[PDB]
């Protein structure tokens, strides 16, 4: 039944075997020095031997040790008790909290949905967020990219929408770090812990997943923890039928990994290298019983300085420039920009308020060394009044956000997809010229800049 | 006999092919005839590929290779400082044996997400460009980055040297951070000239000297960096601060891919092996800084990479950026024209920041490396010679001046409170009066005046840290008031 090992070369491991050879995926134990380690079948050599990537470090290894074919894939636990927890590649726990007492769990590796049962056309999906959902929304099933630097509310703007599914749609969310740094791995899950989105003391209770194999793990580790992180969140998506987030920190770390491991056993090597998907790209999808959305942190090595679409649904372009104007979240309305923007998809209302409110706003950019340099008299009267708009505009974008909330006092706030779209539509119509412009800064919908408007 | 015992079939380049070693385990140590040491790295079905440690030219086809026992570890502790050690940890300085009372595992894996603690304390170069423009923080890791001659190991030695004005003061809230230097590829001779300074400074007594030269074999150079932060983690595991300088780790890739390519395993990207990004990634991620539940030690390192023609896109500096807190590039240019530390502001950052310095150093360097970049920017645009306005003169003027405040010779440290006087010196206009020519000799002067006349503003900044506002600026406004007349 069993096999032995014949072969250690790094993370290079070659599995001879006597009855069942196991087929290419399957997931292999063998006990390095007390603690176990998980193998994974790559190639079929002959000799009734297997070629296989590890998991965790190799070294202490002896050829002849005993291998166990587990009969599947590499399993990993899934359900209520992965949330608020950190499981690395292998669905172990790497946040010191105790054992992941799940009743199922699931092979990483799982065949594409197919045809039957797909969702029909394409379906926003509303995060309560007044500039996405207006100018760039995102589709159910789709790939976002969240483009950014540091000091412009990145984490921020993740948080709310790990909370806002959970809030507005009943879902769920996983966060899969991968290939990063340990250091800001550390940040992170503290900064969830402050806004609430992860609860030690009630885990269950947790909006996010997180699943983390990152700069300190080997090339196999490294490679398939994006897939351990995705498994997590289809079953979220089966068992309760709602729309779930898979973020992903992310692709370029997923290929350096995935190329690491091709070199390893033996390959020659030779735009889309930040963004572009493996098969992982067909299990990201929306059916009948829910959808996984993907939003991807777009990163190339470029941490030396703070571009168009390649294999992306939609877009979040954060601004260094939009965050020093006090705009949060920090999103360039006309950067910004979505495949499903269109009349056929979100409806004709939908289109056309967005459409005039870019329109107004890149008018308002192509004024503004004007009114920098001249009085806002310069002006003609009609380019006065659309500046006007534009400046309620860009603060009628603003919103609170429900996780920063501790850092700053004030509530957060959803707000419904028809609120944005009346709600604007009103303010491009001329409707509440009249209101003050700090009553369009930092609220909801229209009926809170009202309410605004009567405090000031 | 074949199960702990094996036979050399090969041998040469420092590698041998072994027969039998039947229950060796890889990454194992193993003994050879003349007290010779090797590593193993490839199990075979019918042999095992070691890498040697020693000289191999003594080795010879039929040689009896005998296990250890015990994956390749190293000593470390206290004994170390003061001493110079090759990538195994022997001493190589004639000072007698170490006496070493703990040993441990060079390549390990590095601590996971919750014993660490964000980075928030400083670790100070010394130098005015990267202590307010790139601050590095104790459990930092801060790239060095640029071609031969850039000064950059001037930059990490001038670091070791700064510590003394810090080191031994374990009672005013000031741990010492200790020293380990790791020389990879480097001479004989410059090794030994580097160290001459760290005793004559008496900068030794708080530093470790690990060396694998040119001269060593590649299996040293690869094993180097790894060994030394062990002996680094030492310090970061028991409470203590340590730095740690890996002179360079662009020799330590050339070591791996000549080791890697000899065991007959396949090329990746520019020959180097598959997994060479995961070679500098585990060992950096070992540099890190611990919560109090953990002892509250760090290792901060500071990786040294060399470019070709400043070309930073190439593949392994695009991996060490990508490993790092940042990166202080060093560049051939201004190193020519003597800007020195050469550093390019445009392409330099520390990810940590603010954090990464005191107060009075937050409250007057943030502006300084955007009006630095813009300045430089603004000189190159002047070179062309059409029309300069008041306005763009004016920065012209003060970014000059900015650049001669940033020059600064080796061994010449400054300390932070004194960094912060002169940065604000700079930024508040007191330099517009004076040439260009003189900005250096004014600055002399100032360091001279504030240590003979203003001593006790310069240790209460040190330990009552404050921000530069009302009554700390009024004694800074004052002491350059006070050497303006003496100047004049």
């Amino acid at each position: 039944a069993n096999g032995k090992i014949t072969q250690v070369i790094g993370a290079v491991v070659d599995v001879q075997f006597d009855g069942q050879l196991p087929a290419i995926l399957n997931a292999l134990e063998t006990e390095n020095n007390g603690k176990r380690l998980v193998l994974e079948v790559a190639q079929h050599l002959g000799e009734n031997t297997v070629r296989t990537i590890a998991m965790d470090a190799t070294e202490g290894l002896v050829r002849g040790l005993p291998v166990k074919d587990t009969g599947g894939p590499i399993m990993v636990p899934v359900g209520d008790a992965t949330l608020g927890r950190i499981l690395n590649v292998v669905g172990e726990p790497v946040d010191e909290g105790g054992p992941v007492e799940a009743t199922q769990t699931r092979a990483i590796h799982q065949q594409a949905p197919d045809f039957a049962a797909q969702a029909t056309a394409s379906e926003i999906l509303v995060t309560g967020i007044k500039v996405i959902d207006l100018l760039a929304p995102y589709s159910k099933g789709g790939k976002i990219g969240l483009f950014g630097g540091a000091g412009v509310g990145k984490t921020v703007l993740i948080m709310e929408l790990i909370n806002n599914i959970a809030k507005v749609h009943s879902g769920y969310s996983v966060f899969a770090g991968v290939g990063e740094r340990t250091r800001e791995g550390n940040d992170l899950y503290h900064e969830m812990v402050e806004s609430g989105v992860i609860k030690p003391d009630d885990l269950s209770k947790s909006q996010v997943a997180l699943v983390y194999g990152q700069m300190n793990e080997p090339p196999g580790a490294r490679m398939r923890v994006a897939l351990t992180g995705l498994t997590v969140a289809e079953q979220f998506r089966d068992a309760t039928g709602t729309d779930v987030l898979f973020f992903v920190d992310n692709i370029f770390r997923f290929t350096q990994a995935g190329s690491e491991v091709s070199a390893l056993l033996g390959r020659i090597p030779s735009p889309t290298l930040a963004t572009d998907m493996g098969a992982m790209q067909e299990r990201i999808t929306s059916t009948k019983n829910g959808s996984i959305t993907s939003i991807q942190a777009v990163y190339v090595p470029a941490d030396d300085l703070t571009t168009t679409f390649a294999h992306l649904d939609a877009t979040t372009v954060l601004s260094r420039a939009i965050s020093e104007l006090g705009i949060y979240p920090a999103v360039d309305p006309l950067d910004s920009n979505s495949r499903i923007l269109d009349p056929a998809v979100v409806g004709e209302e939908h289109y056309q308020v967005a459409r005039d409110v870019q329109g107004i706003l890149q008018k308002y950019k192509s004024l503004q060394d004007i009114i920098a340099i001249l009085g806002m008299d310069e002006l003609s009267e009609e380019d006065k009044l659309t500046v006007a708009r534009a400046r309620k505009i860009q603060r009628f974008l603003s919103q609170p956000f429900d996780v920063a909330k501790v850092f700053t006092g004030s509530d957060g706030v959803q707000v419904p997809l028809e609120d944005t779209i009346k709600s604007f539509k009103a303010v491009v119509a001329g409707e509440y010229d009249h209101l003050p412009e700090a009553a369009f800064y930092m609220v909801g919908g229209i009926e809170d800049v009202k309410a605004k408007a009567q405090r000031l | 006999e074949v199960a702990e015992v094996g036979q050399v079939l090969s041998v040469g380049d420092g590698i041998a092919r072994v027969y039998g070693l039947d229950k060796v385990q890889a990454g194992e140590m193993v003994e050879f005839p003349g007290g010779i040491r090797g590593m193993v790295l490839n199990l075979e079905t019918d042999n095992v590929g070691v890498v040697i440690f020693g000289d191999d030219r003594d080795i010879k086809e039929g040689d009896t290779v005998k296990r250890t026992g015990a994956i390749v570890e190293v000593p470390a502790g206290k004994e170390l400082l003061g001493r110079v050690v090759d990538a195994l940890g022997n001493p190589i300085d004639g000072k007698g044996p170490l006496n070493a009372s703990e040993r441990r595992i060079a390549d390990v894996k590095a601590p996971g997400i919750m014993p660490r603690k964000s980075v928030h304390e400083p670790m100070a170069t010394g130098l005015k460009s990267v202590d307010a423009m790139i601050p590095v923080g104790r459990g930092q890791r801060e790239l060095i980055i640029g071609d031969r001659q850039t000064g950059k190991t001037a930059i990490a030695l001038d670091t070791i040297l700064n510590q003394a004005n810090y080191n031994g003061r374990e009672a005013d809230g000031m741990k010492t951070l200790h020293c380990i230097y790791v020389a990879v590829g480097q001479k004989r001779s410059t090794v030994a000239q580097l160290v001459k300074k760290l005793e004559e400074t008496g900068a030794m007594a708080y530093t470790t000297v690990v060396a694998a030269t040119a001269s060593d074999p590649a299996p040293m150079q690869y094993l180097a960096p790894y060994s030394a932060t062990a002996m680094g983690e030492y310090f970061r595991d028991n409470g203590m601060d340590a730095l740690i300088i890996y002179d360079d780790l662009s020799k330590q890739a050339v070591a791996y891919r000549q080791m890697s390519l000899l065991l007959r395993r396949p090329p990746g990207r520019e020959a180097y092996p598959g997994d060479v990004f995961y070679l500098h990634s585990r060992l950096l991620e070992r540099s890190a800084k611990l919560n109090e539940a953990n002892g509250a030690g760090s290792l901060t390192a500071l990786p040294i990479i060399e470019t070709q023609a400043g070309d930073v896109s190439a593949y392994i500096p695009t991996n060490v950026i990508s490993i790092t807190d940042g990166q202080i590039f060093l560049e051939t240019e201004l190193f020519f024209q003597g800007i020195r530390p050469a550093v390019n502001t445009g392409l330099s950052v520390s990810r940590v920041g603010s954090a990464a310095q005191t107060k009075a150093m937050k409250s007057v360097a943030g502006p300084v490396k955007l009006e630095l970049a813009q300045y430089r920017e603004m000189a190159a645009f002047a070179q062309f010679g059409s029309d300069l306005d008041a306005a763009t003169q004016k920065l012209l003027n003060r970014g000059a001046r900015l650049t001669e405040l940033m020059k600064q010779p080796q061994y010449s440290p400054l300390t932070n409170a004194e960094i912060v006087i002169v940065i604000y010196a700079g930024t508040k206009g007191y330099l517009d009066g004076i040439p260009v020519r003189d900005v250096t000799k004014w600055e002399h002067g100032l360091l001279q005046y504030l240590r003979n006349q203003k001593a006790d503003l310069l240790e209460d900044m040190t330990k009552n840290d404050r921000k530069v506002a009302g009554e700390l600026e009024d004694a800074i406004k004052a002491a350059l008031d006070g050497y303006a007349k003496t100047y004049a």
